[PDB]
């Protein structure tokens, strides 16, 4: 991985810096690194592909060094370098595609493609140089048993789930108390609804709780918490829990009461926010507990008093809500997020070459299924393919 | 050393010459292109007037390729020679430039050499067969240095009488060779057709070689004498001699 | 462009590296590049033009080289370098502004300002060095007709359009069947409404289809797909298609049925997602087809059965929704997005100096008009001005 | 491409110029080029053809050179050359066929077959010489991103389209007003038909419009514009817009009135012709807008008066027509045309070897589908295969 | 006209033949013709006129000769040649446009623009070569 990244980084530097007219002093160290790459790769045969529709490609490396002396780079120098760089970039792209389409349950962190396994030999260690990207840096830090960190803008930490729980219900589904939630990506909208508006609840307060367990610990997390849940605040004909029938929901939104967001780690409270909205910071947590109360307004105006009768039928159902959006966090494990394209790159490469479903990932690299069952083997394979995709992105 | 490359660990018997490996291993266009020309500047074969001739690449005949050589060595004069002690590097680069700065003289010399070769080759009558000979002519590279550093601009071409003499000697040798072949074949075939089974064709072959005038017959190996007998047996008899024999 | 970019890059390196106390070996190569730039620019007269309100400015370069004598840079060295750098930054910023406010219909990729035209001469090629920015990298790749790539977080690929289609309508607007959509930026919110709740539909199914043509091909796209369309789920009073009258919309949201999202390239199906929600990947597409269905619930509780009668009048109009957010994507053409500031910089420069409308861009640099009519000439001019804006933002 | 073109051009020049009796000074440069080709190819192994039914072929080169000092070429010389020429022509034809049957979505302009990828190596660049054909010239200019165009006699810019639009209609289809058009190749035949002869139209003038959006910009185009459409001037029985019923068309041709042709580019009026027939020039356009009018002849002879009654039934239907033929044009992209064989060559090669359908082109190389969805990637692949087909037709 | 045609023909041949890697023997005569063009054009000022909206353009020729002394053309050579060729092509295109938009009733076969009248001088006749179109 370090060697493949070094190859890609050398090629990217050569592309960006070996340009017509530039001072040779701008590239001297780069020229030496490029020549070392050529020396180390010379005389080696590589094979890529042969899985799915990814074609078999053979690579033989017999290239000369760049020894020409100049004050400034000319067109001849650039064209020679460009020929070598093009061949090497094609090879690195094929090695990355070959590694991205493969998985193993055992040792999923270890290289899977034959070319990358060969590149892990000691003789290729000379290619290795500056490892500065977040993904390769995390790879090296992990190999050193040091605490790594991936920063995510809007981490895709919640598998898609649009569910509800009914705590009070009956076959008519006309006097219902419970909660409905959407957990999607980095967003969680939750809404507790009571059809009776807590007319007969003790102290006229109905308590709702929602526990969301994150599959991985998040740290340094910036969260936006908003009182209402716009997703559960319009009339809705929802399906029955078993799907036999349908029930009706006619929200009228009351502000949530006694709002308490608890960010928990191993069941212990790390962060607690009471009646606080806007930006909050959850420093380290694996669980979120949202507790919110529907409090019957003690004093109503006639228009309000008419919406909440003493007994059934209940036409306007009292709904309190909450919205929780993780704008940015840090996770030790790799995750999809809103800004990066590593998951999309891996999925695209697997779909374009018709990679058969393997024993580690779900079909099509579906993120919901993957993150719902984010097992250690899955995590290792995912970090491998994401590092390979980041290496590929540098050139492709 | 000029390009800082590791010295070539060349292996005898390699199908590639050192220059053929260098052409692939060198990235500079001046040096690589000059190397490519050197790697492919072998004689071309062409039959003119029924005589096989070994002819040169046209870039040699017009001398244009010397420019490429100049280019390559000018590049070599600009090279750093990374680890080389500087006085030795200066000496090497200045000698390179000594050859480099005679570009006009070297183009003229190449053209003169090629023209003299072509004019004298016009006088050859026997096929110019290319074979790697048992012994060689030893050429000193110091004599090459003398020619390269001392040639002026005075054109010298073969005299017409020199060309006629060269052509006449070539024709006389070729004609004598053919006539002695015919005499040997006629006598061998006559001896066989006359059933002279004690006749030694070896004496006939020795007389033939002696009449060719350029062979010390005592130093002809026996296998080659017998091969010569075998090849002479297979040839048909010339018409006039065969008619006399009939 | 490469020369102007190299100038800006040298100036940025000098600002970041020529600091008090720094080892000369930290800056040696930078000092050589900077002195090469000084040598190349010395003796050259430039004029940054007077289009609009941009002042005509003349530039003369007669600077001495930066010293090489100190082992560690002192304060005097930093001050001399600061003076020279300040003049050069002023020049580069003025050149970038003069390029950004100009456009051409014939060759909009070529330089338009006189100074950038002069800087394209061979004599300035010595300045050129490391071209590592995404925009300059794409510029050089495009000059060589190589596969370009611009990565966009929330690309603004959809021109703003809030429209509706009524497949069934009448002058009183009480039995309406059709769709309403908002296409804005990276987001699509579409909603199919049937006022009769598909009471007389062939199988109690009302099919809705929405086709969105992207002006450019998008690749490696991460897309969030959610069932509901919160924008079309509350009561509205909507102008009629001719503006003659206003109709009433009283949505009740049902779960969309047979949700099929197709991503199409050249009319051929590239990606298909059926009943999938959350994060999906569209590897390469230029059209999105969203097909959904309002399926009448076979079973209803009394309240639900009461919402939907068998005949007119209809008070609760059965609406199904879909929301489609492009979180990240890759496009071969430049685009405005939620992170980069290229469009805002170009627009700000054009407004600050009151640049008269030209023959290429809409008369405000307005993005809806631009992306709606994204012609090849517009794309060329936009790539030029966005590259120049990135070069400027390196310094300003 | 340049190397493959140079190989083919060298072989063609060898066939034409290396002829018995010719002065060596006629062929010296060509003999040098031919020998350089031999030298470059000697010792190189090539493999062509592993796709469809194109058989696997292996190519080895160990050919001798040609002499350089004779005065006139003789039969011996030509015989020495001809066997090598035949082998090389076979190899070039197979390389061209190998490349023609391949496509890629990512880099369709880049070589796809193994042999043309090997020929992209720097060592083969020595073979490169005079690139004088229109296709290779456009290839070289397009690689540099210079303005270059292909010249087409009768460009096949219009996808096949025989359709009609009805502005006035009803189930019986007896009083119809609308247009019918054929778009095919370089030809537009359009006809506006009014069944009532604009009897009740304001001013007795019925306006018809027809807009054709070209998929690529045409420049410097010669157009023949004739005032009738012979395709829509005879009785027809035409399916309905849904195919449920057939209606009847019984044209009587009136000369079109207020004939206007607007050639537009990016929605701007570039060329305008009013009441002009015969040869017109459209310098730069992507859209053709034809506006024409049926005017009732205010004075009618008794037969003409009988043809058009004041009210229904309408048995003779007043039709006006236009015919537009693009005789020649220039397009920056490649197109099929009436003169060239590139499309036919590529189609023939693909059909003769049962090439499976790829992800770029429509099956069977159907031109209507290809030009309907002429995307940049399709344009890249088509330019590649058309340049290869032109290179192949130089020898085959 | 023949001089303008020869300029254009030389430039087209240079664009088609001066390509990276090519043998010098492929371009020797073209290089000689190109250098003759440069020598004949060097030192001469031209103005392409401002008829209509055609911009007034001024052209100055001070160019180095294309090099000999290469066996195969390299990228440096092609780059230098391309710079010169691009300028010359721009000039020839502007001359052709300036001529295309002019007319005279009598002597309408004769050149009309200033640049083509200048190019009809004896001094530019050296540029003239193969008139094959
Ligand atoms: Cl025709
Ligand atoms: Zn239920
Ligand atoms: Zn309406
Ligand atoms: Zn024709
Ligand atoms: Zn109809």
């Amino acid at each position: 991985m370090d060697v493949l990244y070094s190859l890609s980084k050398t090629l990217k530097d050569a592309r960006d810096k070996i340009v017509e007219g530039t001072l040779y002093s701008n590239v001297s160290d780069l020229i030496q690194q490029f020549n070392q790459m050529i020396i180390t790769m010379n005389g080696n045969e590589f094979q890529t592909g042969g899985i799915g529709n990814l074609p078999i490609r053979n690579w033989n490396f017999d290239f000369g060094l760049l020894g020409t002396t100049l004050l400034n780079l000319d067109a001849n120098y650039v064209e020679t370098a460009r020929n070598t760089i093009d061949y090497f970039v094609d090879f690195v792209d094929n090695v990355c595609m070959d590694e991205m389409v493969r998985e193993s349950q055992r040792n999923g962190i270890a290289p899977q493609s034959d070319s990358l396994r060969k590149l892990s030999g000691i003789k290729f260690k000379r290619i290795n140089f500056d490892n500065s990207s977040e993904y390769i840096e995390n790879w090296n830090l992990q190999n050193r048993r040091q605490r790594t960190g991936f920063t995510f803008h809007k981490p895709n930490i919640f598998p898609y789930s649009a569910s509800f729980t009914l705590n009070r219900s009956q076959p008519a589904h006309d006097n219902l108390m419970g909660t409905m939630w959407l957990n999607a990506g980095s967003e969680i909208q939750v809404a507790g609804f009571d059809y009776s508006c807590a007319i007969n609840a003790p102290a006229n307060i109905q308590q709702f709780e929602h526990i969301v367990q994150l599959r991985r610990v998040l740290t340094t997390a910036t969260i936006t918490l908003l009182p209402d849940a716009e997703r559960f605040s319009f009339p809705r004909v929802i399906n029955s829990a078993d799907g036999a029938t349908t029930w009706y929901f006619n929200p009228v939104i009351l502000r949530p009461n006694n709002v308490e967001v608890e960010f928990l780690l191993n069941g212990q409270i790390i962060n607690t926010y009471q009646a606080r909205f806007g930006t909050i910071i959850a420093r380290n947590f694996d669980t979120i507990r949202l507790s919110f109360q529907l409090m019957r307004p003690p004093n109503m105006t006639p228009a309000v008093a008419a919406l909440f009768p003493n007994a059934q039928p209940f036409e306007h159902h009292a709904t309190v809500g909450l919205t929780l959006r993780i704008e940015s966090a840090v996770c030790e494990s790799v995750l999809a997020d809103a800004s990066k394209t590593m998951l999309a790159n891996v999925t695209s490469v697997r779909q374009e070459y018709a990679i058969p479903v393997g024993p580690v990932f779900p079909p099509g690299m579906n993120w919901t299924d993957l993150i719902t069952n984010y097992s250690p083997s899955r995590e290792d394979n995912l970090q491998r393919v994401f590092t390979v995709a980041s290496i590929r992105s540098m050139l492709v | 050393p000029a390009f800082g490359m590791q010295r070539m660990h060349y292996r005898n018997g390699d199908p590639q010459t050192p220059f053929q490996i260098a052409e692939q291993q060198i990235q500079n266009f001046q040096v690589a292109n000059w190397l490519h020309f050197v790697n492919n500047n072998q004689f071309r074969q062409v039959v003119i007037d029924g005589v096989l001739n070994q002819v040169l690449n046209d870039n040699i005949r017009n001398g244009h390729v010397v420019n490429q050589l100049m280019e390559a060595l000018m590049q070599l004069s600009r090279q750093q020679f990374p680890t080389m002690p500087v006085d030795y590097k200066r000496s090497i680069q200045r000698g390179i430039l000594l050859l480099s700065n005679r570009l006009g003289q070297l183009v003229d010399l190449t053209r003169l050499l090629a023209y003299n070769y072509e004019t004298l080759m016009a006088c050859i009558t026997m096929n110019m067969q290319h074979v790697q000979t048992l012994t060689t002519e030893k050429l000193q590279l110091t004599s090459v240095t003398s020619l390269c550093m001392l040639i002026g601009n005075a054109t010298v071409i073969p005299s017409p009488q020199t060309l006629f003499h060269y052509y006449n000697v070539n024709v006389n040798f070729h004609s004598n060779y053919n006539e002695r072949i015919n005499d040997a074949v006629a006598i061998i075939t006559a001896a066989n057709r006359l059933n002279l089974y004690q006749k030694k064709m070896k004496s006939i072959v020795e007389d033939f070689l002696k009449r060719l005038q350029i062979f010390d017959i005592s130093r002809v190996p026996d296998d080659q004498m017998y091969r010569l007998r075998d090849r002479l047996r297979l040839l048909p008899v010339e018409i006039r001699r065969l008619d006399i024999f009939n």
